[PDB]
């Protein structure tokens, strides 16, 4: 993951301050609201008819947390995202049928959430470093599609 | 935008496709499933093996839709209206995939129409498939 | 395609941007250049060092074109017609790059307008920048 | 570049039948005709106003041969595409300022041309192997952009 030492360190230091319950729910929720197409994969989550309904859904929130949970793992294994995400990849492909193009949408929403929460501290250099991470995760999640 | 020369090019080439259309749409889909595996995610309910009757059956449906677009080349947005609702609002197919199917169609026509697939006709067909993709995709989000 | 509730969210969000628009436009370009280096291929004649004058100056340019688009949200094609010809016919910017600038602008707005960047407004700004991009690349080929 | 033994054989098998001088010309020429924006990089080639003007331009034909030849080296080193194309990558970035998105366009036009030349022979499985290769070559050409 072509991450400079000062990049790895930039990513790590900020991640240490993330409230995973808030960010996880906000990112998953913003995906379904900003890109409603993605709602077809979570029909079993309940009512997602309106933004408020979406941000308040406890299934959206819990799932959001699990998602950020997996993203944390990748950060601890930046040198082997592929191996770290192989099972999840197989799952999103063979069992869930998710077009990997959606992985990028979640990555970018995720980046918009980090900026919303950290403001001035989410400087351009820090952003660039997160863009690389989010791309690497997307790519890793797509590796086993067949 | 499809200019007059483009429309002529598209009518003449789809014309020479004739009764093989169904077979070409089916080959185009097989080419797409193999070259770009992510596209299969939209067809988990299909039998995706070589010769699959579902794939031939569907290839035929894809080709008939294109034939109808060619027949209504001056009113595609309305002629393909139902198919737009289907793709964008029901199936929710991400737009990149349209580029992949289109590329695969061009590959299929090239492999079967050596004499008609000149530079100019290739550019006109590419433009036409873009117009069709844009219509099928315009309400998507 | 913009809904009236979208039009309203965009006007209110942008109205708060107010006098900062220029600084925001410049921050968004700086973000784009560092995050997505291939976009620098369209600006070879620019000083792209941090805090450079061209970037800053160019940022005001972009932010004003967005201000004018918001004001003419109902008639974008007409209002943005000159920029569409510039981007699509003179500069020939590949459409992919528009999504990259749109995302960086979103990040910028998210980082400076905490209170206003709600999920609904986020969705409206995104559909808004996508419409602008569509008009600015409609003729690209 | 996940190329199985059979994909590699298929690829190589086919390439040994390709007349490079000729296919290179066709591919670069079809590129300038179908995707006219890619003419912004070759104003020095003279007249590109119509299809005959492009396809028959001796400068287009000469350059196409050049491109196809580098494509060839690539095929002789499928397992080190990044190294092989490193200097060409820097050149296209630092001196020519070519947006890498154009590498994918050329790659696909080349697949169409192979399909045109070989009709039959260009089976789906063989197309698939070539799509991995053109993607691999475009990513390698993109690698040194900074
Ligand atoms: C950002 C990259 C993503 C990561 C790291 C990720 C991770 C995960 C994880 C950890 C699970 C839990 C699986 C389990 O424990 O059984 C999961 C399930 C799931 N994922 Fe993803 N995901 C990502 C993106 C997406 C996207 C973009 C979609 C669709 C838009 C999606 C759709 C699903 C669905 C529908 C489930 C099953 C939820 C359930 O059990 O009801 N994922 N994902
Ligand atoms: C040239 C562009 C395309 C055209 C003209 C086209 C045309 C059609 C037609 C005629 C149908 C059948 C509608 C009916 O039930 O009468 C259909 C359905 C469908 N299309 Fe498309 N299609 C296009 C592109 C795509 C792409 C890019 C995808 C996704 C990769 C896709 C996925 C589907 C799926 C999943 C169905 C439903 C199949 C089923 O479950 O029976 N199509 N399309
Ligand atoms: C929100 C979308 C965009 C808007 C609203 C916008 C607006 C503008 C404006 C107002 C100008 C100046 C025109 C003049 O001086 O009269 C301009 C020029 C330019 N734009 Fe954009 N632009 C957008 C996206 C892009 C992107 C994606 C690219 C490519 C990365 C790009 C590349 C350029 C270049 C190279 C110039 C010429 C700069 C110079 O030489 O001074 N623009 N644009
Ligand atoms: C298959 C991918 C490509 C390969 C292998 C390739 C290879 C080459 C080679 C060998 C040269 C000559 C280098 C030199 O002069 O020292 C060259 C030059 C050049 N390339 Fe590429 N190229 C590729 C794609 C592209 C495309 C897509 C573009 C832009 C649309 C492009 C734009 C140029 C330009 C403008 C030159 C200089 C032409 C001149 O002499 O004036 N290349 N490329």
């Amino acid at each position: 993951m072509h991450l400079t030492p000062e990049e790895k360190s930039a990513v790590t230091a900020l991640w240490g301050k993330v409230n995973v319950d808030e960010v996880g729910g906000e990112a998953l929720g913003r995906l379904l609201v900003v890109y409603p197409a993605t709602q077809r994969f979570f029909e079993s989550f309940g009512d997602l008819s309106t933004p408020d309904a979406v941000m308040g859904n406890p299934k959206v929130k819990a799932h959001g947390k699990k998602v950020l949970g997996a993203f944390s793992d990748g950060l601890a294994h930046l040198d082997n995202l592929k191996g770290t995400f192989a099972t999840l990849s197989e799952l999103h492909c063979d069992k869930l049928h998710v077009d990997p193009e959606n992985f990028r949408l979640l990555g970018n929403v995720l980046v918009c959430v980090l900026a919303h929460h950290f403001g001035k501290e989410f400087t351009p250099p820090v952003q660039a470093a997160y863009q690389k991470v989010v791309a690497g995760v997307a790519n890793a999640l797509a590796h086993k599609y067949h | 935008v499809l200019s007059p020369a483009d429309k002529t090019n598209v009518k003449a080439a789809w014309g020479k496709v004739g009764a093989h259309a169904g077979e070409y749409g089916a080959e185009a889909l097989e080419r797409m499933f193999l070259s770009f595996p992510t596209t299969k995610t939209y067809f988990p309910h299909f039998d995706l093996s070589h010769g699959s009757a579902q794939v031939k059956g569907h290839g035929k449906k894809v080709a008939d839709a294109l034939t109808n677009a060619v027949a209504h080349v001056d009113d595609m947005p309305n002629a393909l209206s139902a198919l737009s609702d289907l793709h964008a609002h029901k199936l929710r197919v991400d737009p990149v995939n349209f580029k992949l199917l289109s590329h695969c169609l061009l590959v299929t026509l090239a492999a079967h129409l050596p004499a008609e697939f000149t530079p100019a006709v290739h550019a006109s067909l590419d433009k036409f498939l873009a117009s069709v993709s844009t219509v099928l995709t315009s309400k998507y989000r």
